[PDB]
RNA sequence: GGAUUUUUGGAGCAGGGAGCCACGCAUCGACCUGGUAUUGCAGUACCUCCAGGAACGGUGC
């Protein structure tokens, strides 16, 4: 639900950064909250939290490398769940980095899913090619990127992608 | 699905992430902005994202409204008396709408406090000199399309259009 | 709606074929089918109290399909 | 006091509060104590210079309140 | 129906000012042009309306509005009842209480 | 109001002669001539159905008491919103014709279903079916042409269709309303039946033959009441 | 955007509104009649209908039923006329597009909402028939404009002003009725026989407040008449006449300086003097307000009389009478504008003993046999089944909503052998998916 | 608690009003649901002495 | 029934001058130009450093 952004121009004052972040990311869904600090450790970064998960995936794919205050932002799925999400809401391998399932045909193909899977630096295994063109086996270096790809097309109007749980 | 006091009265109301009172009008398929009187001027900003509004017009006098998020609508024209109904409008997000001609952005010159403006994903964006035109005609803007309006651009926009 | 009024019946009918008859639809909890004492015979109209009201409104919908002795049976709310 | 009962009646409603220093706090009244101590939420504050801010949670001491504006929903204690 | 509406209203916009009679021969979308197609009628409306807008292209400076609405206002049940009575009585009299006089 | 009775027909008159004599008033949809199979000749009368009621009206005015094949003929009503008819037989005896207006303007799907069930143009309909439930001062119910007891029937759309609306109310006698889950069963009201408002879809009214409806009601069934013929 | 379409839609909406307020004027002619009558006494020229029509409440042949509602609809028509005036204002101020109309061909949508949503947006009458108010003015409430003592224009509440007046005269010799007697003064009396000295502070302040009240009341009670027209009329009468409008054959010409003048000559040469400059420069607002109080009270003579009457009545009531009357005014105020022994036996049997079921409305049951009968009931099963807890015996014990939720949670995989001999763990559907893949 | 006691049985329906007062419910729960055994007659808690 | 949320006080006092325009002192804060450092998965008094600018804002006398 939360995306981690880095490579941000740290000269922007904190309250202005957060307000532009809110504005920019509102186009994909309701942003619940934004965590951004200027400490040495955290400067140039921000966590953007969305109510809907599909919104986070769409944001990630569409704004990857978007010029913001002069620099191309780098977006990724956060490592952990945001405190606000955990409070609003209330297995050991999950989150997993291998999503195998089918329900994604229609002249779909391996260079197609390979470029969609390619979008992610995690691009490791891609199995979509028999007469099928409808069974997708995706091994993504890490679950942030597998989760990024999965969260990006998390409802391919409905495809079925099942992590190797 | 007309905008309504009844619609407005059951709408999610909350304090947003940037600490402002915001009203959630998103995703109702509203076509025309109307009946805002019923909000009673109690909101810092209104989220009108993902609707079908054609014209940014029809507002009552709203003294507290400072932020207008109007993402993914069909805005093709901006009303002429906007400063008279929204005096402190400071941030206007118009991403992914239908403004096509530079001249259609002219009514924003009258919003004296307008400081944050976003018109990305509008056809008008690809028009020659779009950025300089906005800077000269709406000088009160400090951040345009999430980029700082710089002095050199102001001067350059002073030459062209002088 | 818990109760219904039922008209147009033949005295060979009694409280039992009403019991059996309307519980075919849904159970009659309280049955009332007057026995007239003077001439010892029935006029043929009925009152039915059910478990709750839903039983009896479905009963309004379905209920007037019963035909007692080739003849028509009135069922309405009360 | 009669006014105090009417204040407790406004718990759960949106109210406006001015302090002794003239800061103006508008939002939902969560709890009102007998001494006028006020817990509120999702506030808009308007300072003496005119500027606004937003707060999630506040609590103001009764003594340091100048007044409160309550809904008109209450107006309809006419006995007294 | 947005498509149909839009094409009707557009061809109506142009038709309001020879371009359509040429379009038909140049280009089954405009099948409403023939009075056969039902929608045609509504078409005849729209055009008229547009034709009207061309009328006072002059400002309207209209008390008066009220007077007008009154005049528009200015511009059966009992009967039905009486008829009903008649039907009742006619149905309810002895047509066998004869007492004739002559014949034709 | 589209069907006309035509009597006083000479032996030489047949469906061709009738078509030619009445077509000047407007298009005709049907011409029926009852025959006596023992003689192979008609019985002196026929029914002519016009496409438009207005044309049927003009025909009545100009053809009644006119001459056809040397003799005087008799023409009159036999019994945009469709008008349909049912000829009713009670026991072994013809009772007459009920003419009904269907409110396609208010309830088009409901009106169209009943219209088709009168004409049989979808392959099934009301002809030969009965009024199986008749309650004096209330209503006469029919249209169960499959089971004949209130458990059957079917619409032109399938077993059942939605209640379109409840705009038309049960305000008095002589109204058509759907029994019900609409299929083919319907009733003709014999009084104001306002307790059914919002529960049954009203879709038409009797325009001629209220007296025939009263004859049906008189059997409330003591004798079989049959739709001997029907159409538009 | 083709202006033709916009101007069209405008003329169409205007038509719609005219049609609406015309339908209204139709159902209850009083709406217009009432209005028009008042208008008659403000703009003398106005032609008014035949009296017979007014009385019989008819416009042509049909006499309509007599109808708070009249006023309501009048304010609704007021906002309607506002909309109309706005639209009229903005209004006063091909292949290319047909090609773009091809955009997004594939939408499965029925579109019957342009003239229907407008026609509907401005028509009479809830689900079917509960509130006469149109969707346009659904949040219109008269009680927020009229107090209970005004009865939607029937009376004007002057008791309050009687209070303030007592505070002004610094005594109590003045009764409500004597106060009304004072008001009556308001073309010459209020000027030449003033209750107090017209240069008194308290007095001028009072007069201001009162004047304002009377005016707002006036326009409040007659929405349908053009307020601006009336205002301007009065203002022009004030400027052009109120020029020595008061003339006496003996004393000459009076000036609102509170002095007379022999002839018009000295009167004119006095309107430039330092005195009159001072006064007209200090007491202007008050003089004007006085004047307004005058003319507005004149226009409301019928209401003034009506109220004075009311006062005398209530005054001559008893206790019970006054109480019942108040009850009536109250009801009129808060009413819809459109109307539609075995003692030991019950202990032995176990009844009339206090008990409660939690799942049902925290309901109370007086007997244990009865509560045991609650377990099979319509409402009890509705709470269960609608709660998501299915209705069966299993649950025919516990009352509290919580525990049966965990109980209902307590209430509510094959191997298809792939060819590599590893698919003995593989599911049926999975191996079918590998059939489609194979 | 009569609530939670209903989670320990395959057929908790067997538990009734007075069952929670049993000296050993933690068993009787397991007996009353025994396969082929039959229920106790119901005429007690009715004070009518079994017939009228 | 004068000792922190009411009735026995924390109040009291201080701004004109110069030619419509402009202003003493002290403290704190963003803040604005350049340039420069950091590429770090968090829930926050603030947040790189270097030089220059403040006809900036708040508080007290």
């Amino acid at each position: 639900h939360t995306i981690y952004i880095n490579n941000m121009n740290d000269k922007i004052k904190k309250e202005e950064l957060k307000r532009s972040l809110y504005a920019l990311f509102s186009q994909f869904g309701h942003v619940v909250d934004i965590v951004a600090l200027k400490t040495m450790k955290m400067r140039g970064q921000a966590f953007v939290i969305f109510k809907e998960l599909g919104s986070s995936t769409n944001a990630l794919r569409q704004l990857q490398g978007f010029p913001f205050y002069g620099k191309p932002m780098r977006i990724q799925y956060a490592k952990t769940d945001s405190d606000i999400i955990s409070k609003m809401r209330g297995p050991d391998y999950p989150p997993n980095y291998i999503l195998f399932l089918n329900n994604l045909p229609e002249e779909t193909n391996e260079m197609m899913l390979s470029m969609l899977f390619n979008q992610f630096p995690g691009f490791k295994e891609v199995r979509l090619v028999p007469g099928r063109h409808d069974i997708a086996f995706v091994e993504f270096e890490n679950d942030g990127q597998a989760g990024a790809a999965r969260d990006a097309l998390q409802g391919f109007k409905a495809m079925k992608i099942t992590y190797a749980k | 699905v007309k905008l309504t006091a009844e619609l407005i009265e059951q709408a999610a109301q909350y304090t947003n992430a940037v600490r402002d009172r915001e009203l959630d009008l998103r995703g109702y398929k509203i076509p025309v902005i109307e009946n805002l009187g019923a909000t009673l001027d109690q909101f810092d900003a209104i989220d009108f994202s993902d609707n079908e509004i054609r014209k940014l017009d029809g507002f009552p006098l709203l003294r507290r409204l400072k932020t207008l998020l109007v993402n993914n609508n069909r805005i093709c024209r901006i009303g002429e008396g906007l400063d008279q109904a929204l005096p402190c409008l400071t941030e206007l997000i118009l991403t992914n709408n239908s403004l096509v001609e530079l001249g259609d952005l002219d009514p924003l010159a009258s919003l004296k406090s307008l400081t944050y403006l976003s018109i990305l994903r509008n056809p008008v964006t690809n028009k020659k000199h779009y950025r300089l035109y906005v800077i000269y005609k709406v000088p009160q803007v400090r951040v345009l399309d999430f980029q700082k309006v710089k002095l050199k651009e102001r001067q350059e926009a002073e030459k062209m259009f002088k | 709606d818990a109760t219904v009024y039922v008209g147009g019946l033949d005295e060979k009918v009694s409280e039992p074929l009403l019991w059996e008859l309307f519980l075919q639809a849904g159970p009659v909890v309280n049955t009332h089918m007057p026995k007239d004492r003077v001439t010892g015979q029935h006029q043929g109209y009925g009152f039915v109290e059910f478990l709750s009201e839903e039983d009896a409104d479905y009963a309004i919908k379905i209920m007037n399909m019963i035909k007692l002795y080739g003849k028509p049976i009135r069922v309405n709310k009360a | 006091g009669v006014p105090i009962k009417v204040l407790h009646e406004a718990e759960g409603h949106i109210v406006t509060c001015e302090t002794n220093t003239g800061e103006v706090y508008r939002g939902k009244l969560i709890e009102a104590e007998d001494n006028m101590n006020c817990q509120m939420s999702n506030i808009t504050v308007t300072y003496r210079d005119g500027r606004v801010a937003q707060l999630e949670q506040v609590y103001i001491r009764g003594s340091k309140i100048r007044f409160l504006i309550l809904p008109d929903m209450l107006k309809n204690m006419l006995k007294s | 129906s947005a498509f149909d509406l839009d094409v009707v209203k557009l061809t109506a916009q142009f038709v309001a000012r020879q371009f359509l009679t040429q379009l038909m021969q140049k280009e089954y979308q405009f099948d409403f042009l023939r009075p056969q197609h039902s929608l045609f009628n509504y078409f005849t409306k729209l055009v008229e309306q547009y034709t009207k807008i061309l009328i006072p292209p002059s400002k309207l400076k209209k008390r008066e509005v009220l007077d007008q609405v009154c005049y528009r206002v200015e511009w059966r049940k009992k009967e039905e009842e009486e008829k009903e009575k008649e039907r009742v009585a006619y149905a309810q009299i002895d047509w066998h209480d004869f007492v004739v006089v002559e014949t034709v | 109001k589209r069907v006309l009775y035509v009597g006083g027909l000479a032996e030489e008159v047949d469906d061709k002669v009738l078509h030619a004599a009445f077509i000047p008033f407007g298009d005709i949809t049907d011409i029926q001539i009852p025959l006596d199979y023992e003689t192979e000749k008609h019985r002196g009368f026929a029914f002519v159905e016009f496409e438009l009621a207005e044309d049927a009206a003009a025909a009545i005015d100009n053809m009644n008491e006119s001459e056809l094949f040397g003799r005087t003929i008799r023409v009159n009503l036999a019994k945009s919103n469709p008008q349909v008819y049912m000829d009713i037989k009670i026991g072994n005896k013809p009772a007459g014709r009920i003419q009904m207006l269907l409110r396609s303007d208010v309830v088009p799907m409901t009106a169209e279903n009943f219209r088709c069930l009168c004409t049989h143009e979808k392959g099934f309909g009301f002809k030969g079916s009965s009024f199986h439930r008749i309650i004096p001062q209330f209503m006469c119910q029919g249209g169960d042409f499959t089971n004949h007891n209130g458990t059957g029937g079917k619409s032109i759309y399938g077993k059942k269709f939605d209640d379109e609306n409840f705009i038309l109310k049960h305000t008095g006698p002589g109204l058509l309303s759907m029994a019900n889950t609409n299929g083919s069963q319907f009733f003709l009201t014999c009084d104001k039946t306002d307790w059914l408002d919002g529960k049954h879809v009203v879709f038409g009214e009797v325009t001629e033959g209220l007296d025939v409806l009263r004859q049906i009601e008189a059997q409330g069934p003591k004798q079989k009441v049959i739709i001997a013929d029907c159409g538009e | 955007e083709t202006i033709l379409e916009q101007q069209r839609r405008y003329h169409e909406e205007k038509e719609r509104l005219m049609d609406v307020m015309a339908k209204e004027m139709l159902t209850k002619k009083s709406t217009l009649r009432d209005q028009i009558n008042s208008d008659h006494r403000t703009r003398a020229m106005q032609d008014r209908y035949m009296e017979v029509s007014g009385n019989l409440r008819d416009l042509y042949d049909d006499k309509d039923g007599l109808r708070a509602e009249f006023y309501n609809r009048l304010k609704q028509i007021k906002e309607f006329h506002r909309k109309h005036p706005n639209e009229i204002c903005v209004p006063m101020s091909l292949k290319a597009r047909e090609n773009p109309s091809e955009e997004a061909q594939n939408l499965v949508e029925f579109t019957d909402e342009e003239g229907y949503g407008r026609y509907l947006d401005l028509h009479d009458c809830i689900n079917l028939k509960a509130s006469e108010k149109l969707d346009y003015i659904t949040y219109l409430s008269i009680f927020d404009q009229l107090f209970d003592i005004p009865k939607e224009r029937k009376n004007a509440e002057y008791k309050r002003y009687l209070e303030m007046l007592l505070e002004y005269l610094q005594d109590y010799t003045d009764r409500v009725k004597p106060l009304q007697d004072q008001n009556e003064l308001f073309f010459e009396k209020k000027w030449e026989n003033g209750t107090f000295p017209g240069w008194p502070k308290e007095t001028s302040s009072a007069l201001t407040h009162a004047g304002a009240h009377l005016d707002l009341s006036a326009f409040s009670s007659w929405e349908e008449l053009a307020s601006l027209g009336l205002d301007r009329l009065k203002s022009a009468l004030l400027a052009l006449g109120l020029g020595g409008t008061l003339e006496e054959r003996a004393q000459r010409l009076f000036s609102t300086k509170s002095l007379e003048s022999l002839d018009t000559s000295l009167f004119a040469k006095n309107p430039k003097s330092k005195g009159t400059k001072r006064d007209t420069e200090r007491n202007k607002d008050i003089a004007f307000l006085e004047a307004q109080i005058y003319e507005y009270v004149e226009i409301l003579g019928e209401q003034r009389h009506l109220t004075h009457e009311n006062v005398q009545r209530k005054q001559a009531r008893t206790g019970e009478e006054r109480e019942e009357e108040e009850e009536e005014q109250i009801s009129e105020s808060e009413s819809e504008d459109e109307e539609n022994i075995p003692y030991w036996l019950y202990k032995l049997h176990g009844l009339n003993i206090n008990y409660n079921c939690e799942i049902c409305g925290n309901y109370t049951y007086r007997g244990p046999k009865a509560f045991q009968r609650h377990f099979a009931e319509w409402r009890h099963a509705h709470g269960m089944r609608c709660l998501g807890i299915p209705n069966t015996a299993h649950f025919a014990n516990v009352t509290q909503i919580e525990d049966a939720v965990s109980l209902w949670a307590k209430l509510k995989d094959t191997e298809e052998e792939y060819e590599d001999s590893s698919g003995n763990v593989v599911n049926k559907k999975t191996y079918e998916d590998l059939k489609r893949q194979g | 608690t009569v609530a939670e006691l209903k989670q320990l049985v395959a057929r908790p329906d067997v538990v009734e009003m007075h069952d929670v007062t049993a000296q050993d419910p933690k068993l009787l729960v397991h007996l009353k649901a025994t396969r082929n055994s039959v229920p106790v007659p119901r005429h007690w808690c009715f004070k009518r002495k079994y017939l009228q």
